């Protein structure tokens, strides 16, 4: 439906937003693989003990 | 080159119109200056 500039211009906009997107999703799983690992050492100590 | 007084516009970069699309077509990223002046008493004749 456009032309290079601002098809352009409408690409940057999506590629910023799902830019954000993917970078949001990692920042929580990072934070959740942060707790499953405090979980698992919890875990293994357990059954260790 | 010479062009149409109306169509030296068209020149600019990432335009569209028949000179730019057919004859002379400027890059989105150019980098430099367009000059552009009358020549009408120097170029059209009286006989056209």
């Amino acid at each position: 439906r456009l032309d290079p500039p601002e098809a352009e211009v409408q690409i940057d906009r999506l590629i910023t937003g799902r830019l954000q997107s993917l970078q949001t999703y990692v920042t929580q799983q990072l934070i959740r693989a942060a707790e499953i690992r405090a979980s698992a050492n919890l875990a293994a100590t357990k059954m260790s003990e | 080159f010479v062009i149409r007084g109306d169509e030296v516009r068209q020149i600019a970069p990432g335009q569209t119109g028949k000179i730019a699309d057919y004859n002379y077509k400027l890059p989105d990223d150019f980098t430099g200056c367009v000059i552009a002046w009358n020549s009408n008493n120097l170029d059209s004749k009286v006989g056209g």
